């Protein structure tokens, strides 16, 4: 079964940064991309970028290409993001995604880790 | 009917220019097929030495390409041959032919004009 | 409604799958006249940019190779919707050369509803294998792809060349099937006759480690068609600036010297806002060369490290050779990328080890190959096979020449085949 | 460049009887299972006249009786039977390969 | 940017209707626009691929049309399973856009 | 664009080496074409010296095979006639010239050419 | 030495009127260059190959010929046609030149 399982819930002081890990397993993980989308509790979903395993390329939102890096290794088949320097208007849930149909539908979603930057 | 009807000079000086002449009445030129120049020597030993095909392409027998052209006229609806530096051997029966549906065969052929180098 | 390979990837399968899934479409430019035959179709060109194409050909009476001329058609048209979603090559303008016995090794380019056709002019045979004597001379034709119906020289043009730039080397001929344009300049495929006295190699340059029956020597005499030949063919692009005056200066722009092989039928492709280039196999080293291009001037092309896809050579070079031995043999089998996320690409290549037959349409990655579907029958003897992919109502098609010589035909001519990239990957 | 020859030079035939020539190419003329091979008939006095093409159909308006067969190197035409109008000559001609050559000739 | 404008912002269906929920493109999306159904403290999950096509271990009543600007997905026989946040997603523009929400 | 420019001893002593640079701006040598001398006499008759080929192979006159030297230099950019025996049949005017030899497209530019008097 | 001769040594021409100069080969020639001098001016390119006019060069000039026998022509002439025109052989070494000028007149 393609299952995506994200980091648990952290809990970060602002002005920090913070990284968030998302585990593929189930499949051939260097054959799909997969994605990183942000939900702010209450408020609709946004894509922030996806990461290419088979050669490490990344596409990152422009709200979110100086915010978040996006990592990866086929060693444990995991993808990593990591935020730097957040503001308290980060407190949301992210997203590990697997593209399919090409690369840009999500079928198969992570658990969802929640982050809350507040002191 | 397609009167394939050759004409020019019968009696050409050696080492000059074989210029022959080809009209095509009851059909058009430039539509299809390919136009052939033949002759067959005094032995009645036949040779082909080219064609011109609708479109203005030429293909010529390899060991006469030096000298051999053939040119057409659209207008007149006419083919001309031309050969530089005739000598003795090429006293030939000259006939223009039309190639056939697949064009490697000669189906009407013209009356064919007597070529006399002396 | 074909338009240029761009955007994204949407609505396709890219995954490997071993179900049949992918449903060629036998299209033709022209409906085969009836009760005809005995002819066979030699150097085919087919050339796709912008929703129009060019063909070329040398149409012969009798033998494939040494039989009688009967014309030779260079032609450019558009490349529109079929009827049933199934794009299907519509001749347009037609030329015909007055001597199609010394037209060799055309080139067509694409740029400003224009058609710039580069061929060699030869009157000692293919400007190839009897280099010495060529004289070097080249034709440029013009054909428009939309031909009005009084427009005299704009319909064809016979576009003539007086400057000719190429440095080094002692000829330059165009040698491949299409280029590109950037803005009013055509990049056409092309090779470099270089005699062989001042070829510049480092024996030592070469990877001979893993193969033990290899001369480090080989890699030089390997640059020619002959070990004692007098010309080694570098590769490379022949540069046409459309303002550069009256007059233009054709530049030859040589090949990197990294992963070096003989000149061979190659071609460069605006795919996805980039060019890639691909050469042939010419030689030694039977992987695909195909890549990035980094830079246009002077060519620096990023080739792929592409291990699945190879070329059927003949004895001493066979498919999935990788040492360097002495030999000129191998096929054109282009490769047209669809996806420069993980590098995908789809071609038409020939399945057999020693012989140039069974022709597949493969769509694969670097380093797997994805999904293919066989064209003809195993047996089916294949030559030379081009495929340009594009975008026709937001599908991505590739319309593929493949020269099938299946048995059973009175006529040889190459088939043209639209393939469909599938939607489902099931 | 095939060499032609076409046997035998001289041939005469009574009336009602199978004229047999036999043509010989120095080199193959089936290529993709097509036999360029042509007979051509040329009365004294008159342009040839085209019999057979591709060595085994007849031409529009000609009588069936002449039939032309063999394949690859060997070619033949039979004639079954003769009568007073094939007092001319004949020609086998080959389209494979450049250039067309013609044969020689039969007296009959 | 595509801004994906999904109308209207709420709803209230009674069980057994059939609903259509309405997705606006600024620009012009060709046919890339997909549907995702998200419940309360749940992941989303894919209901329609492309606009028009369905993915298995969904019913079929879930079903998409349209090109071009505007898109609908309608939802038919609707039962209690069926409650919660629907999102339109373009894929052709580089910056993927959801919606704003239905309910 | 280039140019070529010779320079060398308008006069010169009967049986006395002749010597003629030509400079050549906006190209390089070992890069391109073939780098002719071509003599033209008193009479419009044009006789051609010889070449330098871009990698260094040297063609003469085989009327003049024993007196002729046409060498270069790289740095300089710029490439030397020498002739060993000079008679007063060498009064001509001289001219460097750029072309791709038996090549369909020579591309002939041609220095405007100096003057070379043999005389005492 | 192929010797290349051209036939009319001072060929003379009056304006606005048909002229072909000839240049015969003591050989055969593939190519033959025509080079157009004027007096206080090196010799420039005027028609390479054998019909193939160089750049710069009007339309009204014209090449033909084959074997040894090549033919310069020029349509109608101009006032500023009034030059020396040379035949160059370069299918075996050495290169050879002939001579012929022209007249206003
Ligand atoms: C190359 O072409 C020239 C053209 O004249 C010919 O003389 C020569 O024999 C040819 N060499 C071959 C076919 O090997
Ligand atoms: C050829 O390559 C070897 C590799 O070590 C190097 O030592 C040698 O100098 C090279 N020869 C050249 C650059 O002429
Ligand atoms: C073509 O020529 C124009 C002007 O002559 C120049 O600006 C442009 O850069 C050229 N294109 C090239 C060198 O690719
Ligand atoms: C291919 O591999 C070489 C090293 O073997 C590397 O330098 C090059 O970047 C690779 N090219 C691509 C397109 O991956
Ligand atoms: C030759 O074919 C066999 C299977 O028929 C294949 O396993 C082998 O790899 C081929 N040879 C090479 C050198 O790839």
């Amino acid at each position: 079964e393609v299952k995506l399982e994200e980091s648990g819930p952290e809990l970060v002081k602002p002005g920090a940064s913070v990284k968030m890990s998302c585990k593929a397993s189930g499949y051939t993980f260097t054959n799909y991309v997969m994605h990183w989308v942000k939900q702010k509790p209450g408020q609709g979903l946004e894509w922030i970028g996806y990461v290419n395993p088979y050669n490490d390329g990344t596409q990152y939102n422009e709200k979110f290409r100086d915010k978040a890096t996006l990592t990866s290794d086929k060693s444990s088949s995991t993808v990593y993001m990591e935020l730097n320097s957040l503001t308290s208007e980060d407190s949301a849930v992210y997203y590990c995604t697997r593209g399919d149909y090409p690369y840009w539908v999500f079928e198969v979603w992570g658990a969802g880790t929640t982050v809350t930057v507040s002191s | 009917q397609m009167q394939l009807q050759e004409s020019g000079p019968g009696l050409v000086k050696p080492s000059q220019s074989l210029s022959l002449t080809c009209t095509v009445t009851g059909y058009s030129i430039t539509s299809d097929y390919a136009w052939n120049w033949i002759r067959q020597f005094p032995r009645n030993k036949l040779e082909w030495m080219g064609f011109i095909t609708y479109s203005g392409s030429t293909s010529y027998n390899p060991s006469l390409k030096s000298r051999i052209s053939l040119t057409r006229d659209t207008s007149k609806n006419q083919f001309f041959l031309q050969l530089s530096s005739v000598t003795t051997e090429d006293t030939a029966t000259y006939y223009c032919a039309r190639s056939g549906a697949n064009w490697d065969w000669f189906a009407y052929w013209g009356q064919g004009t007597l070529v006399t180098v002396s | 409604g074909v338009s240029n390979l761009v955007g994204l990837p949407n609505n396709i399968c890219l995954q490997k799958t071993s179900n049949q899934i992918l449903k060629p479409k036998l299209i033709s430019y022209t409906l085969p006249v009836v009760g005809q035959s005995g002819t066979c179709i030699t150097d085919p060109l087919l050339a796709m940019d912008e929703g129009y194409f060019a063909y070329s050909h040398l149409e012969r009476i009798g033998s494939c190779s040494r039989g009688v001329s009967k014309q030779r058609i260079i032609g450019v048209g558009e490349v529109l919707d079929r009827g049933d979603e199934v794009p299907s090559l519509f001749m347009t303008n037609v030329w015909t050369p007055p001597n199609p016995n010394t037209v060799y090794h055309c080139s067509a380019v694409y740029n400003n509803e224009f058609y710039y056709v580069l061929c060699a002019v030869s009157t000692v045979g293919d400007p190839i294998l009897n280099s010495t004597y060529w004289s070097g001379s080249l034709m440029m034709t013009r054909l428009a792809v939309k031909p009005k119906s009084n427009g005299g020289g704009y319909n064809q043009h016979q576009l003539a060349l007086r400057s000719i730039e190429k440095g080094r080397y002692d000829k330059v001929m165009p040698y491949g099937p299409s280029g590109i344009k950037q803005g009013d300049t055509l990049y056409f495929p092309a090779v470099g006759f270089l005699v062989r006295t001042e070829f510049k190699y480092n024996d030592s340059n070469c990877p001979i480690t893993k193969c033990q029956y290899s001369k480090p020597e080989n890699c030089r005499l390997s640059m020619g068609i002959r070990p004692n030949s007098h010309y080694i063919l570098r590769s490379g692009l022949l540069k046409y600036n459309l303002s550069d005056g009256e007059n233009p200066k054709v530049v030859f722009i040589e090949i990197s010297d990294q992963r070096l092989s003989i000149g061979s039928p190659s071609k460069i492709y605006d795919s996805l806002g980039q060019p890639v280039f691909y050469q042939a196999s010419f030689s030694w080293d039977t992987m695909i060369k195909f890549g990035d291009v980094l830079t246009v001037n002077p060519l620096v092309v990023n080739w792929r490290n592409n291990t699945v896809i190879s070329r059927p050579g003949q004895s001493q070079c066979p498919r999935f050779n990788t040492c360097p031995e002495i030999c000129w043999e191998g096929v054109y089998n282009d490769a047209f990328l669809i996806d420069r996320i993980n590098w995908i690409s789809a071609g038409v290549f020939l399945d057999s080890n020693q012989t140039a037959e069974n022709p597949v349409f493969t769509v694969f990655k670097d380093n797997e190959i994805l999904y293919r579907a066989q064209l003809a029958s195993e047996d089916t003897n294949a030559q030379k096979t081009i495929t340009n992919c594009f975008l026709l109502k937001n599908k991505i098609w590739c319309i593929s020449l493949v020269e099938i010589y299946d048995t059973g035909d009175n006529v040889i001519r190459p088939k043209l085949f639209a393939v469909k990239i599938p939607e489902q990957c099931t | 460049d095939i060499q032609m020859t076409q046997s035998p030079a001289s041939l005469a035939v009574s009336l009602g009887q199978r004229a047999t020539i036999s043509c010989r190419a120095s080199e193959s003329v089936d290529n993709y299972g097509n036999s360029f091979m042509h007979w051509y008939q040329q009365k004294p006095g008159q342009p040839p006249k085209l019999l057979i093409y591709r060595a085994s159909k007849l031409e529009s308006g000609i009588p069936a009786r002449f039939s032309g067969s063999g394949s690859r190197t060997d070619f033949t035409l039979t004639i079954n039977p003769v009568e007073a109008d094939d007092v001319a000559t004949y020609h086998c001609q080959q389209s494979n390969e450049d250039p067309w050559t013609f044969g020689g000739g039969t007296k009959l | 940017e595509i801004q994906m404008t999904q109308s209207p912002a709420t709803l209230s269906v009674t069980p057994g209707d059939s609903v259509s929920l309405s997705c606006r493109a600024s620009q012009s999306i060709s046919n890339n626009l997909h549907w995702y159904q998200q419940k309360s403290h749940e992941s989303p999950r894919l209901l329609i691929k492309y606009a028009s096509q369905s993915i298995s271990g969904i019913p079929s009543r879930f079903s998409g049309s349209g090109s071009g600007t505007d898109f609908t997905l309608s939802i038919n026989n609707l039962e209690t399973e069926d409650f919660g946040m629907y999102f339109c997603q373009h894929s052709d523009s580089w910056p993927f856009t959801f919606g704003s929400g239905t309910k | 664009q280039m140019q070529l420019q010779e320079s060398g001893p308008g006069l010169v002593k009967p049986s006395q080496s002749l010597s003629l640079t030509c400079s050549v701006t906006g190209y390089s040598i070992t890069s391109g074409y073939y780098w002719n001398w071509i003599r033209q006499f008193s009479g419009n008759k044009l006789e051609w010296m010889g070449y330098i080929n871009h990698d260094g192979s040297k063609n003469y006159n085989p009327s003049l095979k024993n007196r002729i030297s046409i060498t270069r230099d790289t740095s300089k950019n710029q490439f030397f006639l020498k002739l060993n025996s000079v008679t007063t049949e060498d009064t001509a005017t001289y001219y460097c010239a750029r072309d791709y030899g038996s090549y369909y497209y020579p591309m002939d530019y041609w220095g405007q050419g100096t003057s070379v008097t043999v005389s005492s | 030495e192929i010797v290349l001769t051209q036939s009319p040594p001072i060929m003379s021409a009056s304006p606005g009127e048909k002229v072909t100069i000839t240049c015969s080969a003591s050989s055969s020639v593939t190519f033959m260059h025509w080079f157009q001098q004027k007096p206080g001016t090196s010799p420039k390119l005027w028609i390479f190959s054998t019909s193939n006019l160089a750049s710069g060069v009007p339309a009204r000039f014209s090449g033909s010929g084959s074997g040894t026998s090549y033919s310069l022509t020029i349509s109608r002439m101009e006032a500023e046609d009034a030059a020396t025109y040379y035949c160059q052989q370069r299918s075996s070494y050495p290169f050879t030149f002939g001579s012929g000028t022209k007249l206003e007149i």
